[PDB]
C-alpha cells in the first residue's frame, strides 16, 4: 500500500514513552507486545487508530494502518 | 525567574494537543506564534542565550516551514516543522 | 435523517441470489408500494459496521451469523421480537446461532456448508482422504488436467482441513466460548496446514489461486474437483459438466470439519423501517414462496424454514452439504470471531506464500485469534524476554502505509 511515513527516510529513530498515551492505541498494544529486537507488521484497526475523522491530508477516514516496525533498544 | 524552556515546553506540549487532538491548526499558530516573536526579540539572559544556542536555528527553520504550509497548504511541510519541534522538545524534557 | 423513511434498503453478498430476493422485493413492492431495493457491495461485513456507527447504514443486512455478534455488541442491530407462532416455523437450532446475550438479533435464512464437488466424468469415485490427492493430480497431470483448485486467499474454504486433526478457533466451555482458550497452534491445526503447504510445494496447488480462478476452472471441467458452498451449484449448472456432491475428504482418518454458517438477515438499529422490515423478512422472504424465489437464482443450502426444507431435504446435494454440516460445527456469533478469521487469514496466506513456515504463521494467530484491535506479523525475532513496560521509552524504526 501506499507509504506515508517513515523514520527510516529521515535516518533518525523514533523515540515514544509507552502507556502515557502518547501514540496510537495499535501502538500501544502492538509494541508492548514486542521483545526488543523484533521487527513486526501491525496491522491497526481505525479504532485503534485515527477513526472515522482520521488525520487530513495524510490519513483518510476509516483507514486501517500498517507499519513495518522494528524495536531497537530500550531507554 | 520564568524560563524560555519552561515556556517552550508548555507550548509544544499543547500546540501538539491542539493539533493532533483537536484538529485545529489555527488554534496551534495562536500558542506557537507569540513563542517565536519572543525569539525574535533576542535573548538577555545567561540561561536565554544558552537555550538560544542549542534551540535557535531548529525552532527558526520549524517556523520557516510553517509558513511554507500556509502557502502550499500541503500537510507535509507542517510535519516537517513538527519533526524540529520534537526534537528539541525532547532535549529540553 | 441518513435512512430514508419508507424505502427498504437491503445488503446481501454478491455470491448469494441477489436477484432472486429482488423478486420478492417486487412482490412486497406490489402489494405494498414500498419500494424494495437490493444492493451488493464488496466488503459489506466490514462497510456496515463503519456506515451504522453514524446510523447512515442501510435498513437490512445479510451476512452469516459469525458476523453478527459483533454488530448486536456496538449496539448496530435491533432486538428482533418475532411472534412465539412465527417462531416455531422455524428449526429451533436456526433460533440459537442468532441469539446473542440471551436476545434474537437477526432472522435465520438457511444453513450453509462447505462440499466436495466433483466432475462424475473426470472423476467417477472422488477420494475419501485428502492423502490421495497428492498422487491423484500427478495421475490427473498426464491428461493436461488437475485434481482440486479452491479458494485459498479466504479461510472459510482451508479451515475444514485444519480442524480436521483437531484444530479449533475457541474451546467451547459450559455453554460458553472462552476467549483466552485458542487453538490455532495445536498439534492438529500444525498438521492440517502442513499439509495443505504440502500440496502447493509439490505443485498439487497454486497459493495465488482465489474463488473466481477455483471457479473458472472447474466450470470448464479443467480441474476434477473443488471446494465450495450450495450457491455456486447455479453457476456449474449451466456450465453443462456433470457433478457431485459428496463428504470432504478426512485427513489423519478424521473427518474434515467445515465451519457451519447461518444465513441471516438482521434490522438495523438505527432504520426507521424497523416494523416494515420485519413484515418483509416475516410474511415474504421466510415462506415457500419466498425461498424458492433466492433459491432459484442461487441456492441457499438447508433453509431455516421447516416447510420448505423438507422439500430442499430431498435434493441429494443438500443432503450432502448436511452431511458436511454434521461433521462440521456450527460457527459462534462471539465479537472475536472478526479477530479469528483475520489472523487465520494472515497466517494461511503466509504459509502459501512461503513467507512465513507453519510454526510461524499459527504462532502469530495464536495471539491475534482475540486481537480486536491490532494484530501482529513477526518479521523476524527479538530476544523474547525484553518487553517494554509502561512509562519506559522505546527506540523504534517504522514505515506507515495504508492497505
Ligand atoms: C512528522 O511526524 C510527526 C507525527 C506524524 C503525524 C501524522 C501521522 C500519520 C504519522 O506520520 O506521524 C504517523 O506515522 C503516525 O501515525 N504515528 C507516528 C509513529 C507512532 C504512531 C503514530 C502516532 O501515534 O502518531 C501520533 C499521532 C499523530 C497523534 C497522537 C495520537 C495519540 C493521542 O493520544 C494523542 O493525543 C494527545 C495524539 C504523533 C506522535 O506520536 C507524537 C510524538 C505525540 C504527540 C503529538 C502527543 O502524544 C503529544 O501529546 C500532546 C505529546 O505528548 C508530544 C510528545 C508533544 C510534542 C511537543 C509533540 C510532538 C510531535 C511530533 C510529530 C511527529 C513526529
Ligand atoms: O473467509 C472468512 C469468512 O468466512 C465466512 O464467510 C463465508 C460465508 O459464510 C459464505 O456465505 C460465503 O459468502 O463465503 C464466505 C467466505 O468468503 C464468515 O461468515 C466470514 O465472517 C469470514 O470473514
Amino acid at each position: 500500500g501506499k507509504k506515508f511515513d517513515s523514520s527510516r527516510d529521515r535516518n533518525k529513530p523514533f523515540k515514544f514513552m509507552l502507556g502515557k498515551q502518547e501514540v496510537i492505541r495499535g501502538w500501544e498494544e502492538g509494541v508492548a507486545q514486542m521483545s526488543v529486537g523484533q521487527r513486526a507488521k501491525l496491522t491497526i484497526s481505525p479504532d485503534y487508530a485515527y477513526g472515522a475523522t482520521g488525520h487530513p491530508g495524510i490519513i483518510p477516514p476509516h483507514a486501517t494502518l500498517v507499519f513495518d516496525v522494528e524495536l531497537l533498544k530500550l531507554e | 525567574s520564568i524560563l524560555w524552556h519552561e515556556m517552550w515546553h508548555e507550548g509544544l506540549e499543547e500546540a501538539s494537543r491542539l493539533y493532533f487532538g483537536e484538529r485545529n491548526v489555527k488554534g496551534m499558530f495562536e500558542v506557537l506564534e507569540p513563542l517565536h516573536a519572543m525569539m525574535e526579540r533576542g535573548p538577555q539572559t545567561l540561561k536565554e542565550t544558552s537555550f538560544n544556542q542549542a534551540y535557535g536555528r531548529d525552532l527558526m527553520e520549524a517556523q520557516e516551514w510553517c509558513r511554507k504550509y500556509m502557502k502550499s497548504g500541503n500537510v507535509k511541510d507542517l510535519l516537517q516543522a513538527w519533526d524540529l519541534y520534537y526534537h528539541v522538545f525532547r532535549r529540553i524534557s | 435523517m441518513k435512512i430514508e423513511e419508507g424505502k427498504l434498503v437491503i445488503w446481501i453478498n454478491g455470491d448469494k441470489g441477489y436477484n432472486g430476493l429482488a423478486e420478492v422485493g417486487k412482490k412486497f413492492e406490489k402489494d405494498t408500494g414500498i419500494k424494495v431495493t437490493v444492493e451488493h457491495p464488496d466488503k459489506l461485513e466490514e462497510k456496515f459496521p463503519q456506515v451504522a456507527a453514524t446510523g447512515d447504514g442501510p435498513d437490512i443486512i445479510f451476512w452469516a451469523h459469525d458476523r453478527f455478534g459483533g454488530y448486536a455488541q456496538s449496539g448496530l442491530l435491533a432486538e428482533i421480537t418475532p411472534a412465539a407462532a412465527f417462531q416455531d416455523k422455524l428449526y429451533p437450532f436456526t433460533w440459537d446461532a442468532v441469539r446473542y446475550n440471551g436476545k434474537l438479533i437477526a432472522y435465520p435464512i438457511a444453513v450453509e456448508a462447505l462440499s466436495l464437488i466433483y466432475n462424475k466424468d473426470l472423476l467417477p469415485n472422488p477420494p475419501k482422504t485428502w492423502e490421495e490427492i497428492p498422487a491423484l493430480d500427478k495421475e490427473l497431470k498426464a491428461k493436461g488436467k488437475s485434481a482440486l483448485m479452491f479458494n485459498l486467499q479466504e479461510p472459510y474454504f482451508t479451515w475444514p482441513l485444519i480442524a480436521a486433526d483437531g484444530g479449533y478457533a475457541f474451546k467451547y466451555a459450559a455453554g460458553k466460548y472462552d476467549i483466552k482458550d485458542v487453538g490455532v497452534d495445536n498439534a492438529g491445526a500444525k498438521a492440517g496446514l502442513t499439509f495443505l503447504v504440502d500440496l502447493i510445494k509439490n505443485k498439487h496447488m497454486n497459493a495465488d489461486t482465489d474463488y473466481s480462478i477455483a471457479e473458472a476452472a472447474f466450470n470448464k471441467g479443467e480441474t476434477a474437483m473443488t471446494i465450495n458452498g450450495p450457491w455456486a451449484w447455479s453457476n456449474i449448472d449451466t456450465s453443462a459438466v456433470n457433478y457431485g456432491v459428496t463428504v470432504l475428504p478426512t485427513f489423519k482418518g478424521q473427518p474434515s470439519k467445515p465451519f457451519v454458517g447461518v444465513l441471516s438477515a438482521g434490522i438495523n438499529a438505527a432504520s426507521p423501517n424497523k416494523e416494515l422490515a420485519k413484515e418483509f423478512l416475516e410474511n415474504y422472504l421466510l415462506t415457500d414462496e419466498g425461498l424458492e424465489a433466492v433459491n432459484k437464482d442461487k441456492p441457499l443450502g438447508a433453509v431455516a424454514l421447516k416447510s420448505y426444507e423438507e422439500e430442499l431435504a430431498k435434493d441429494p446435494r443438500i443432503a450432502a452439504t448436511m452431511e458436511n454440516a454434521q461433521k462440521g460445527e456450527i460457527m459462534p456469533n462471539i465479537p472475536q470471531m472478526s479477530a479469528f478469521w483475520y489472523a487465520v487469514r494472515t497466517a494461511v496466506i503466509n504459509a502459501a506464500s512461503g513467507r512465513q513456515t507453519v510454526d510461524e504463521a499459527l504462532k502469530d494467530a495464536q495471539t491475534n485469534a482475540a486481537a480486536m484491535g491490532v494484530q501482529v506479523e513477526t518479521i523476524s525475532p527479538g530476544d523474547g524476554r525484553t518487553f517494554p513496560k509502561r512509562g519506559q521509552t522505546c527506540v523504534v524504526h517504522y514505515t506507515g502505509m495504508l492497505e
